[PDB]
């Protein structure tokens, strides 16, 4: 895909056919310096930073604290060759 | 953790521009093809490394606007607003102490060195407030002399000797963060193991770059010096000399690479378990993490690795 | 309650190894990985490497041997150095399958024969268990782990000033629920009233650093006044 089409300059090189959206989501495709590519809503695919994750702020106080009431009994699969 | 995440263009290298030499390769066969797939392995290998170290934590935590922690002061170790990038007073000092095209390529690191700062925010906040609960489940907050009273109590000590030392204890902590800011500060060979893996890549690349120099019992090095002093009988030959030495340098470099991508590996791997077994908790492991009783660790991102403030 | 979550779990296993077809991904890559290798060595033997032919028999048969030896010189050079590469390949390779299987032996050992404490090693969570299952040129482990999930708020004290000395919680935490002060154990809500069994005195109250003031109950006490 030559230019004209969506051109969009990262830190990785030029990236054609992909628009540069502001927003911060979970990286899906690893385009490199910090850059992810996915298929996003009419559809085409999208450009971003990626998001580590939800910023949530522990309620620290030096006088709280938090016991869990509940648990689960997880199972998780572990592959090892 | 991670080393220079470098590729190299096998056809360019053994052939510039040329196109005579670019068919001679093509009937060596599928060497560059696997020499280039084993350097793309090798670069994913270091962003997976990179990954598995530093990405133990599901949420990006923050600490509270206000610092207080019982006196425990962990302003050397959290990042500061006021520089433009958010990387502790330690990690700037780390970073502070760290210091070719001709087919070579250096792709980018995945993660930004900011985002990798991110999580080591993260996990610096979560281990502050919530302790080693923010890696076994959700994080749960509880104020730090109380998480280190339980430390305490993990290594055979109990509570009693914090509630009743806090103050001389957080003195201690505090003068040891010091101590060790000071200490990387003035020994220029703190950060050996960084800078000789940084300085061993540097020296393979520039052995490669100076192999492209060499005669390899050819005429000459020079590719277009070649084509034009020989006919292209005598030049074929002579070209396919000079083709067996770069093939041969290149094999050369790419296996060092594979074997210290192993050893990279390795550490890495030691990495992600010193950050999973004493960041995200307390390990009774002697001489795992520290010397002495483990209490806490604190990680601190350094270019191309990762720097523990085992506290014990 | 605990049984239906396991059972459930080992379902939810079977389904998600069913539907998602990258759920083997590590033991698939390493075939394909090996299956790689043999195919480029089996097809280094299409190659000229330089010679006039990439058969030597029909070297042999074209040319004279005064002749041909250099071209089968040549040949011999090429498919020597295919093959010190794919070996050379397959020892990094196994090295990389030796540090997964001795990953792989000290797993089976420390979770399926006992329980571990290195976090993150057996599972996100506490580690419970750990079943081995046999699969192509690998092994899978379902670690069984222990994850809160439900927390709720409260307010701690490090001690409990009765009597203007210090108490401890031998083995629990010291929480209120705003008006009534309990000892609760760690990693599980489960108030307890305060005691001199759960308790442990050591000290004064002006040492320590938010110590609450509050009643400790004694077990002892009705006993002598009935
Ligand atoms: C702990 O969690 C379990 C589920 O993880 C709860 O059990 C469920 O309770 C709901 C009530 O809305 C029922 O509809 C479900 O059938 C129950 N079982 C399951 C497997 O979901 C349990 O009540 C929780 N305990 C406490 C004290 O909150
Ligand atoms: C993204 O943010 C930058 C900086 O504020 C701004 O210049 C740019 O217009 C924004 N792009 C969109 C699509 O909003
Ligand atoms: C923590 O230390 C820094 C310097 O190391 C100092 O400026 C700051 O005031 C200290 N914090 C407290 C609460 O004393
Ligand atoms: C605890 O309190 C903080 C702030 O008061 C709040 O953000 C948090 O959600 C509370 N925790 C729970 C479990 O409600
Ligand atoms: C706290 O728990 C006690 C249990 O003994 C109960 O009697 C009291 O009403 C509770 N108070 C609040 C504010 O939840
Ligand atoms: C917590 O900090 C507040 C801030 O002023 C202080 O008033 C209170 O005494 C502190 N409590 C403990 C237990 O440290
Ligand atoms: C706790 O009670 C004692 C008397 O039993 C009193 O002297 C002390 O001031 C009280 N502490 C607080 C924090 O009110």
């Amino acid at each position: 895909y030559s230019t004209g089409s969506n051109v969009f300059q990262t830190r990785a090189g030029c990236l054609i056919g992909a628009e540069h959206v502001n927003n911060s989501y979970e990286c899906d495709i690893p385009i490199g310096a910090g850059i992810c590519a996915s298929y996003q809503t009419s559809q085409s695919i999208i450009a971003y930073t990626m998001s580590l994750g939800a910023e949530n702020s522990v309620a620290y106080s030096n006088n709280s604290i938090a016991i869990p009431t509940n648990f689960t009994i997880s199972v998780t699969t572990e592959i090892l060759p | 953790v991670s080393m220079t995440k470098t590729s190299v263009d096998c056809t360019m290298y053994i052939c510039g521009d040329s196109t005579e030499c670019s068919n001679l390769l093509l009937q060596y066969g599928s060497f560059c093809t696997q020499l280039n797939r084993a350097l793309t392995g090798i670069a994913v290998e270091q962003d997976k490394n990179t990954q598995e170290v530093f990405a133990q934590v599901k949420q990006i935590y923050k600490t509270p606007p206000i610092k207080d922690f019982g006196g425990f002061n962990f302003s050397q170790i959290l990042p500061d607003p006021s520089k433009p990038s958010k990387r502790s007073p330690i990690e700037d000092l780390l970073f502070n102490k760290v210091t070719k095209f001709n087919g070579l390529t250096v792709l980018p690191p995945l993660l930004t060195d900011e985002m990798i700062a991110q999580y080591t925010s993260a996990l610096l906040a979560g281990t502050i407030t919530s302790g080693w609960t923010f890696g076994a489940g959700p994080a749960l907050q509880i104020p730090f002399p109380m998480q280190m009273a339980y430390r305490f109590n993990g290594i055979g000590v109990t509570q009693n000797v914090l509630y009743e030392n806090q103050k001389l204890i957080a003195n201690q902590f505090n003068s040891a963060i010091g101590k060790i800011q000071d200490s990387l500060s003035s020994t220029p060979s703190a950060l050996g193991k960084l800078q000789d893996v940084v300085n061993q890549n540097a020296q393979a690349l520039n052995t490669l770059v100076k192999q492209l120099s060499s005669n390899f019992g050819a005429i000459s090095s020079v590719l277009n010096d070649i084509l034009s002093r020989l006919d292209p009988p005598e030049a074929e030959v002579q070209i396919d000399r000079l083709i067996t030495g770069r093939l041969q340098s290149l094999q050369t470099y790419v296996t060092q690479q594979l074997i210290r991508a192993a050893e990279i590996r390795a550490s890495a791997n030691l990495a992600a378990t010193k950050m999973s077994e004493c960041v995200l908790g307390q390990s009774k492991r002697v001489d795992f993490c520290g010397k002495g009783y483990h209490l806490m660790s604190f990680p601190q991102s350094a270019p191309h690795g990762v720097v523990f403030l085992h506290v014990t | 309650l605990i049984a239906n979550q396991f059972n459930s779990a080992i379902g939810k296993i079977q389904d998600s190894l069913s539907s998602t077809p990258s759920a083997l991904g590590k033991l698939q890559d390493v075939v394909n990985q090996n299956a790689q290798a043999l195919n480029t060595l089996v097809k280094q033997l299409s190659s000229n490497f330089g010679a006039i032919s990439s058969v030597l028999n029909d070297i042999l048969s074209r040319l004279d041997p005064p002749e041909a030896e250099v071209q089968i010189d040549r040949l011999i050079t090429g498919r020597l150095q295919s093959l010190q590469t794919y070996v050379t390949q397959q020892l990094i390779r196994a090295a990389e399958i030796r540090a997964s299987a001795n990953l792989a032996a000290t797993k089976m050992s420390e979770c399926v024969l006992g329980q571990s404490k290195r976090v993150d090693f057996c599972g996100k969570g506490y580690h419970l268990m750990s079943f081995p299952q046999s699969a192509p040129h690998g092994v899978v482990f379902l670690h069984v782990t222990y994850v809160p999930a439900q927390e709720k708020n409260f307010t701690t004290a490090p001690a409990i000033c009765h009597d203007g000395k210090a108490h401890f919680p031998r083995e629990g935490v010291f929480v209120s629920n705003g008006t009534h002060w309990f000892v609760t154990q760690r990693n599980f809500y489960e108030p307890q009233i305060i005691t001199t069994d759960n308790t442990f005195v050591s000290g004064n109250c002006d040492v320590v650093i938010g110590i609450v003031n509050n009643t400790v109950y004694d077990p002892l006490q009705p006993e002598l006044d009935s």
